[PDB]
């Protein structure tokens, strides 16, 4: 899972 | 994970002249159609600013002659014209999946006219040498280009060693280096001869630029 | 409006923790969005990411550091951290704490100063200031040389203003150099030959791992 919001994707 | 390569590692380019950085990344840094990779600019001590963010577009206040392009895997910031004070280091970084990369940055240095350094020689301060300790200190300011060779000669004698040597960083302002030479002796050492010197031979000038004092 | 500040230890033991503190000012770790960094750029190198915390608390770590690192935040005072356990040589570097909006923009628009970090088992050393005046030599065209010799002082680094800021023009400072786990540095200030000696020409270098703060009027010789 990539790209902008990646990290709080959850 | 995206490794990023930039390209040159260095180059030197002249005032109103064009520089071209290139980053490329080992995938695709692609998403949402846009391509989440950012350059940076870091003149000396200073923390990178943005220049310009994905891919094209340019944060505010970056002038003109930045032009950020390309795609996928190849991307190409463009400085033109060039001007004093793009002397920097350049950054591209992927931001597209992680851990996030940056490239190995492209130093600018750039080109002017060629000026001949101004030097001046200051014996030691009587603190120091209450202390035991003598530093002499010839100061060779504001040249152009930066290889310039400095010869310490005391009483006739070049004294090979017991010297240091700092440059400074091109001035972004003049685009100029200068560059200092502290030769350290022994309180006595330097209590035992009556003159100190030292010889700047750089381009500019054939005939090195001497400047010397009485003990 | 946003500020980061960095603040750790000048120096610190081989083999031991480096814990660093990064302060968001004047906006909240958890407004929604952003993410925290911690990059370091190890001297003459490139910047390297270290390890992000996300407004709403999801870490996420290099490789090479995960093993031996910690990002933890306190969202009550509005500052994180970073814990690197067991320090070599290659820990010393620059670290600095940025911003990310991660939503919508990817990419890092605020950064701290970034403070210092020497790893290494020699003392702190607190530098002297020596004046350099003109050694005898007036009517030299328009314009004096004068400086300061800072000498022996460690862990870099060293702050040296000339006239506590006024004189901006005309200064150059030179990076520190090595003398055998001791560091010499040198800065001029070229001035018109009219203000010194009859004006007050004074640098003022600051060596904060000591503490010590030193103004250094040049008198002629």
């Amino acid at each position: 899972h990539i790209g902008p919001g990646r990290a709080f994707y959850t | 994970d995206i490794v990023m390569t930039q390209s040159p590692a260095s180059l030197v380019v002249s005032l109103g002249q064009r520089a071209t950085i290139s980053c490329r990344a080992s995938e695709s840094v692609d998403s949402y159609g846009k391509s989440f990779m950012h350059w940076y600019q870091q003149k000396p001590g200073q923390p990178p600013k943005v220049l310009i963010y994905i891919a094209s577009n340019l944060e505010s206040g970056v002038p003109a002659r930045f032009s950020g392009s390309g795609s996928r895997t190849d991307f190409t910031l463009t400085i033109d014209p060039v001007e004093a004070d793009d002397a920097a280091t350049y950054y591209c970084q992927q931001n597209n999946e992680d851990p996030p990369t940056f490239g190995a940055g492209t130093k600018l240095e750039m080109r002017r006219a060629d000026a001949a350094p101004t030097v001046s020689i200051f014996p030691p301060s009587s603190e120091q040498l209450t202390s035991g300790g003598a530093s002499v200190v010839c100061f060779l300011n504001n040249f152009y280009p930066k290889d310039i060779n400095v010869k310490w000669k005391i009483d006739g004698s070049e004294r090979q060693n017991g010297v240091l040597n700092s440059w400074t960083d091109q001035d972004s302002k003049d685009s100029t280096y200068s560059m200092s030479s502290t030769l350290t002796l022994t309180k006595d050492e330097y209590e035992r001869h009556n003159s100190y010197t030292c010889e700047a031979t750089h381009k500019t000038s054939t005939s090195p630029i001497v400047k010397s004092f009485n003990r | 409006q946003v500020k980061l500040q960095e603040s750790g230890p000048a120096v610190i033991k081989p083999s031991q923790s480096l814990s660093l503190t990064c302060i968001v000012s004047g906006f909240s770790i958890t407004r929604t969005n952003y993410c925290w960094h911690w990059i370091r750029q190890a001297p003459g190198k490139g910047l390297e990411w270290m390890g992000r915390i996300c407004y709403e608390g999801s870490i996420y770590y290099s490789p090479s550091i995960k093993s031996r690192s910690t990002i933890s935040r306190d969202t009550s005072l509005n500052k994180f951290f970073i814990q690197l356990i067991s320090v070599t040589n290659e820990d010393t570097a620059m670290y600095y704490c940025s911003r990310e909006n991660h939503m919508y923009e990817t990419y890092f628009d605020v950064w701290g100063q970034g403070t210092t970090v020497t790893v290494s088992s020699a003392k702190t050393t607190p530098p002297s200031v020596y004046p350099l005046a003109p050694g005898s030599a007036a009517q030299t065209n328009s314009m004096v040389t004068l400086g300061c010799l800072v000498k022996g002082y460690f862990p870099e680094p060293v702050t040296v203003t000339w006239n506590s800021g006024s004189l901006s023009s005309g200064v150059h400072t030179f990076p520190a150099v090595l003398q055998s786990d001791l560091y010499t540095l040198s800065s001029s200030v070229t001035v018109p030959s009219s203000p010194r000696p009859s004006e007050t020409v004074t640098c003022n270098v600051a060596h904060p791992a000591s503490s010590t703060k030193v103004d250094k009027k040049i008198v002629p010789r």
